[PDB]
């Protein structure tokens, strides 16, 4: 079980591709869509 | 503090006080004034 191994590259891709997937999620709730900030909360408290 | 003193000037002579960097406590300002017209844009009144 190493590098040189196929079928564990494709157990560790099938793995990552889980992480990802999730990541991907866990990281547009930075993302700013054209607005003044990513947090409600913050809008909230700054406009009308 | 320097608001506090001497004769203010005209409208077209407006002095200015620029702040970078402090704490500011303005109800502690406009405590010692009688508020007339409180009225903001591209914020709310309460919001500053």
């Amino acid at each position: 079980f190493t590098t040189t191994n196929e079928a564990f590259q494709k157990v560790q891709d099938a793995v990552n591709n889980n992480a990802q997937a999730l990541s991907k999620l866990a990281s547009e709730l930075s993302n700013t869509f054209g607005a003044i900030s990513a947090s409600i909360g913050d809008i909230i408290q700054r406009l009308d | 503090s320097p608001l506090l003193s001497g004769t203010p000037p005209q409208v077209y002579n407006f002095k200015r006080l620029v702040f970078t960097n402090c704490n500011y406590n303005l109800t502690k300002l406009l405590s010692l004034f009688s508020v007339n017209d409180f009225t903001c844009s591209q914020i709310s009144p309460a919001a500053i």
